């Protein structure tokens, strides 16, 4: 008599994370008239 | 796997695995200001 039993097996998993923030802020002004350290406030 | 003959008998196993991670970052900031200041806004010679 002769026997033979067997089993095979193959697993995955994967991960992933991201993050992408991205800002621009911009300001432009003038003044005419008053006085330079309150008109540079 | 598993067997039997005849008497004699013989059995193995195995793992194998294999594993990564990586992380990366880039951050950039630049800044500009240019101001001007004028407190006598006209000289004329």
């Amino acid at each position: 008599t002769k026997v033979e039993h067997r089993c095979t097996t193959n697993k995955l998993s994967e991960k992933h994370e991201g993050s992408f923030i991205q800002g621009a802020e911009k300001s432009i002004s003038l003044i005419r008239g008053g006085r330079s350290e309150y008109g540079a406030a | 796997s598993s067997s039997r003959k005849r008497r004699s008998s013989s059995s193995s196993s195995r793992s194998y695995t294999s594993h990564t991670n990586e992380i990366h970052k880039g951050k950039s900031y630049q800044l500009l200001v240019v101001e001007n200041t004028v407190e006598v806004a006209q000289f004329i010679n």
